[PDB]
RNA sequence: GCGAUAACGAACGAGACCUUAACCUACUAAAUAGUGCUGCUAGCAUUUGCUGGUAUAGUCACUUCUUAGAGGGACUAUCGAUUUCAAGUCGAUGGAAGUUUGAGGCAAUAACAGGUCUGUGAUGCCCUUAGACGUUCUGGGCCGCACGCGCGCUACACUGACGGAGCCAGCGAGUAUAAGCCUUGGCCGAGAGGUCUGGGAAAUCUUGUGAAACUCCGUCGUGCUGGGGAUAGAGCAUUGUAAUUGUUGCUCUUCAACGAGGAAUUCCUAGUAAGCGCAAGUCAUCAGCUUGCGUUGAUUACGUCCCUGCCCUUUGUACACACCG
């Protein structure tokens, strides 16, 4: 039961070395429940990344 | 449909390419579609090429790599381990043979299996490390489609390389076995073992 | 130029010049197990004996096998050039020779003591077990 | 005659002034001319080490000496061509005339 | 004279000079038909400018190119550029340019290097290393 | 040191070959060695004759790779 | 980066305070204009100055700019 | 240290 | 339209001209073809011992057809390759001079080439005649 | 740089500048560059065609390729976004070029007991100066081998080795009465090499430096195997007065560790890394070294201060020969 979330805003690089990016995701269906998540690879806005788990927001990383 | 006669005679079969541009004049892009909504825009099969060798500039800007043909990115990752760097004509010959072997086996479109094997090979959640100057503290974060796509090609070709080392099976047919198995999601293949282990560990960090 | 079968004629182990040869190696490279027989030399005696190289070692009959040991032991009689030979312009009789498996190391030592008997520099360094051709030893050959 | 004039120098402006002035003098005088013909310039390169001693990072100088050669073919008697050479004397450019 | 335009295609150092004549559609590489250019895994790179527009455009013209410099692969990109450049240059001069603009759209929409020469050349080597960016291994 | 692939072709091995090769989706240099336990050099001569007799159809011909398939 | 320097920023805005009516919104016209207005030793700097004067002119039509 | 001594 | 040497594949034309020159048998083959290696940089003799000289002669004739006054020093450079210096890096070393020089003498004495003015060896008046036929009997299949 | 502003207005450095690489069918010409026609001429099918050779008198035409001088061209140009609507940044389109267009050259104010008196007929002082520490000759050594370390070259194979065949660069250098340069072409020689003639003080000849990786067809078939080629024996040449402690090259034979490398650690973002060779320097002879050049040609960021180093601000100081205090 994976869920896909289109990206709408690239907040910024987080993590110690800057290798992970905070992003604001919007679900493909039910275009709400917008969540902030961290992504490993390079990201522009409007990239559809699938989520193994949906019920968890994200904040700044160490 | 008409056969056009030139002073320099052109064989019949190769001219039957004016209708459609096909990979090695044998494989069609029309019936290939990515069975993943999330990697359609970063696996490039919309612009057909005859041979997987374009010598383009995909390293100038940031996301130019996604516009490179998925097969040329595959033949690019083949030339590794020092002694093979720059041997692209060898890589195209190797890729070309792999496609034929993938066709006689499972009888599907070889370039469809390539897209399926790559989409089935990218881990969807990886555990990045967040150690604060030495301590172990990994945290599970998501993986963007480009790193998901292009790590699949790296893992797919890396597994084939090691399977052909000190082995009578040729790299093209070690690659063919690696590509078909990852295409079918089989756990026997390398890069599916690896993909499963990353997404398993990432769940153990959230 | 296509597939043929045989039974009982193949010989797994050969014995030539008191050296054991595996019969399933191609003939040109099987003879290289004989010390004093390199790839270049085994290639030529097989061509002088009209023994086709597409054959394994066990495929040959004794008549062919005897035809090879005669040529290697008498190369100059079978149009084998002297510059192609192992031990040419011999020390004692001045004639061109080609020494083989047990004879090679016997006459190689005899060359070594002949160096040691005259107390030459090269013979002494062989005695010490070091490199004789001027190589630097400051930094190489530290094993044992 | 067919007389060839070969021009060599290190600096191009004075060579080119002499080259243009002779053709100019070969213009009011109704003399058929071929040129000037620009030979591929020769880059005389010398790469030394900066250090008079052997200490420091291994840094190198790369000196250069450009040599430009042009040949102009004039079809006139030898007396006419020779007096043009002394009218157009320039210190940098040397002139040799060969039949 | 006759219907002649002359053009050239370039790669890093390889340069292919195209002679475009009026004729039966004779297409040769250094006096040899293009059907036999040894870089064979890449023979379709020079077949691409042909089959994209259709071989019927080459009924009336014959092409003989002279490629020098570069390497085996570098010569193919120079050759395919000289022929493609020759067809466009012939159309601008002996047929209406509306058709020439037709050919120019398909070439660029498929591969820019068919008509526009690639500007990459080798970076000079700098001292302190064996390459342009590579440096000798440092030890402390 | 475990390979010990057979390099001499007997008759039982010969007709077993003609009984097994047809029942292959895909044959190549490695497939005969891998599964018939024959040597690589013997495999190369076997493919070139079996093709002349029609049991095997050449998908592609190349020196470093011979891609073949069954004729049925 | 493409940050213009002080020798071009102050030299570009002096052109505006003295020769605004003759200036324009076209870089090509401005580049030719500046070859008779300023004595610029190098062509690249002439294009650089004219390229920044045009940008400032294009910005004045949207309102008054500071320093001119 | 140093200082040239002769034999002949 | 006619047939030329340039209209035939280099690789399958030479094996076809090589087969023809052996069955005709008039090419004079030196007596050391069973002993020697093609180049000092090589380490082993050719694997096609009986026929290697003919195939090489076909290559030399075709190579000389496409050019003008190729010398004997130039043929050694062409067929020379990278030598396997053991621990030292590889380097290009020329092929054997006698094998190529004997070949041009043998091909010159069967009538296909001849010594050209200003050095080298042009292809003969009849050399063009008979190579172009081989090209025709090359492309019939 | 925008901006804020007891500051205003300026200079060096940076940037500008210069060299190089990429564009110019727009100028200037080129028998030391190239081309089409034309003479003369060869081969193959006859359709008038396709490949060539020849051509410094065809006393042709032309400058696209080639060369180089005068210029032009890009200024982030136009349009979208964000921003204090500023400096700017990111995307597209056009474009040869949109990372300062790529790469370099030059490079401030001071400073270090950094290294060189073994580059100097650059030097002060000290030492020696006729049994010299001067200079020269002969011979040896700088290579010496239980060992530790650094720059590297080959490799551990099949994305490979051989064996044939295909066959493409760019940067450069080159001599006389010498003290001998680059060396084609012919002829000998398995090779290495020898010999006889000729061209070139050079866009002319070596030279299209027909380089190697590379590609094709075969043999090999997972085997310390045809991977790897140390060590060594015997023989043939080259340079040199002189090769022994093998200068180097060649032939046969001998065929070792090595089965991808611990803790650690280096270099690197596009024609870049990596391979692959070639030229120049040293050079009578010797390149596993440097300085460049081109051939094949990628993976991955285009981000951060987690490590490491440096820069700035604040701060403490009993330091100012400045913490080696
Ligand atoms: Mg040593
Ligand atoms: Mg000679
Ligand atoms: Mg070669
Ligand atoms: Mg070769
Ligand atoms: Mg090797
Ligand atoms: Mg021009
Ligand atoms: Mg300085
Ligand atoms: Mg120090
Ligand atoms: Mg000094
Ligand atoms: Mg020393
Ligand atoms: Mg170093
Ligand atoms: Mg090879
Ligand atoms: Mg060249
Ligand atoms: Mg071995
Ligand atoms: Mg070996
Ligand atoms: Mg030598
Ligand atoms: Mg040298
Ligand atoms: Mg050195
Ligand atoms: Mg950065
Ligand atoms: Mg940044
Ligand atoms: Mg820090
Ligand atoms: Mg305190
Ligand atoms: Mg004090």
């Amino acid at each position: 039961p994976v869920t896909l979330a289109k990206v709408i805003k690239v907040l910024g690089r987080t993590g110690s070395r800057g290798g992970v990016t905070q992003v604001r995701v919007e679900f493909l269906e039910d275009a709400s429940r917008t969540i902030v998540r961290n992504v490993k690879g390079p990201v522009r806005e409007n990239d559809i990344l699938c989520l193994m788990e949906s019920e968890r927001e994200a904040r700044r990383l160490r | 449909l008409q056969v056009v006669e030139l002073a320099t005679t052109i064989p019949l079969d190769v001219q039957e390419a004016q209708r459609e541009v096909k990979l090695f004049n044998k494989w069609s892009f029309e019936d290939v579609e990515v069975k993943d909504v999330s990697l359609v825009d970063y696996i490039q099969i919309r612009n057909p090429v005859f041979v997987s060798h374009t010598a383009g500039k995909y390293a100038s800007k940031r996301f130019r790599k996604a516009q490179c043909p998925i097969v040329e990115r595959l033949t690019n990752s083949l030339m590794m381990n020092g002694r093979n760097n720059g041997k692209k004509l060898k890589a195209v010959r190797i890729v070309k043979h792999a496609l034929e072997i993938i066709h006689v086996l499972t009888e599907q479109n070889p370039i469809q299996v390539v897209v399926d094997a790559i989409v089935n090979s990218g881990a969807r959640e990886d555990s990045t490390r967040i150690g604060s100057s030495g301590t172990v503290r990994r945290q599970a974060v998501d993986v963007s489609p480009l790193r998901r796509v292009n790590q699949a090609i790296a893992l797919l070709t890396i597994g084939a390389r090691e399977a052909s080392f000190r082995n009578i099976k040729t790299i093209a047919e070690c690659l063919a076995e690696e590509l078909i198995n990852a295409a079918k999601g089989s756990s026997t293949s390398y890069a599916i073992k690896k993909k499963d282990e990353l997404e398993r560990v990432a769940k153990s960090n959230r | 130029p296509l597939v043929v079968q045989e039974q009982g004629s193949f010989q797994h182990i050969l014995r030539l010049l008191n050296t054991n040869i595996d019969g399933r190696i191609k003939i040109m490279y099987a003879l290289t197990k004989i010390r004093g027989v390199g790839r270049r030399y085994a290639n030529l005696v097989c061509k002088k004996a009209d023994v086709e190289l597409t054959k394994r070692a066990g495929e040959l009959t004794q008549e062919e096998l005897e035809r090879i040991v005669t040529i290697m032991q008498n190369p100059t009689n079978y149009k084998i050039p002297a510059w192609f030979l192992n031990r040419q312009k011999d020390q004692v009789d001045g004639k061109d020779y080609h020494v083989l498996a047990n004879n090679l190391e016997s006459k190689l030592r005899d060359d070594l003591e002949r160096l040691k008997k005259i107390r030459s520099h090269r013979g002494i360094r062989h005695f010490w077990g070091l490199k004789v051709r001027g190589q630097h030893t400051k930094t190489t050959s530290r094993g044992r | 005659h067919k007389i060839r004039i070969t021009l060599t120098s290190t600096k191009v402006k004075q060579l080119e002034n002499v080259s243009a002035n002779i053709i100019r003098n070969a213009a009011q005088y109704n003399i058929v001319k071929k040129g000037p013909v620009r030979m591929p310039t020769k880059v005389l390169k010398i790469t030394t080490r900066k250090t008079p001693n052997g200490e420091g990072s291994k840094t190198w100088d790369a000196y250069e000496m450009r040599i430009h050669k042009r040949v102009i073919d004039l079809q006139a008697p030898a007396s006419t061509v020779k007096r043009i050479t002394q009218i157009t004397i320039e210190p940098g450019v040397d002139v040799e005339v060969t039949i | 004279s006759t219907q002649s335009v002359q053009t050239f295609g370039k790669k890093k150092t390889a340069t292919a000079v195209a002679h475009v004549k009026a004729g039966k559609g004779l297409i040769k590489i250094n006096g040899s038909p293009i059907t036999l250019v040894q870089p064979e895994i890449l023979r379709f790179k020079v077949y691409e400018p042909l089959t994209l527009v259709g071989l019927d455009k080459f009924q009336g013209i014959d092409i003989r190119v002279k490629v020098t410099g570069g390497g085996h692969v570098s010569q193919v990109y120079a050759i395919r550029q000289a022929i493609a450049k020759g067809l466009v240059a012939y159309h601008q001069k002996y047929v209406d340019e509306a058709s020439k603009n037709e050919l120019k759209k398909i070439f660029a929409s498929y591969d820019k290097t068919l008509l526009v020469a690639d500007s990459r050349r080798m970076e000079p080597k700098k001292f302190g290393g064996r390459g342009a960016r590579a440096r000798f291994q440092k030890s402390y | 040191d475990k390979a010990q692939h057979i390099v001499i072709l007997d008759q039982e091995k010969y007709d077993r070959i003609l009984k097994d090769v047809p029942t292959y989706k895909y044959v190549s240099v490695s497939v005969l060695v891998d599964r018939l336990k024959i040597g690589g050099s013997l495999a190369r001569v076997a493919l070139r004759q079996l093709e002349e007799d029609g049991i095997i159809t050449p998908v592609l011909k190349h020196s470093k790779q011979a891609i073949y398939t069954r004729a049925q | 980066g493409r940050v213009r320097t002080k020798t071009v920023k102050r030299a570009s805005k002096v052109l505006i305070e003295r020769f605004y009516p003759k200036l324009t919104l076209d870089f090509e016209t401005n580049k030719r204009l500046t070859s008779e207005i300023a004595v610029i030793q190098s062509k690249r700097l002439r294009n650089k100055i004219a390229g920044y004067t045009t940008h400032l002119m294009k910005r004045i039509q949207k309102g008054p700019v500071r320093g001119i | 240290r140093k200082k040239k001594v002769y034999t002949t | 339209p006619g047939v030329s040497v340039r209209d035939v594949p280099a690789q399958d034309f030479i094996n076809a001209y090589a087969q023809f020159l052996q069955r005709q048998g008039k090419l004079e083959v030196p007596g050391y073809v069973d002993i020697v290696k093609t180049s000092a940089g090589n380490d082993l003799p050719p694997q096609e011992a009986e026929t290697w000289f003919y195939k090489r002669a076909a290559s030399i004739a075709r190579h000389i057809y496409l050019r003008k006054q190729v010398g004997v020093g130039a043929l050694n450079k062409l067929y020379g390759g990278a030598k396997n210096r053991g621990f030292r890096p590889h380097k290009h070393v020329d092929a054997s001079g006698s094998i190529n020089r004997k070949c041009v003498q043998a091909l010159q004495k069967i009538g296909v080439l001849e010594i050209s003015p200003k050095g080298g060896r042009r292809i003969s008046e009849n050399g063009q005649r008979d190579l172009d036929r081989i090209a025709a009997q090359t492309l019939e299949e």
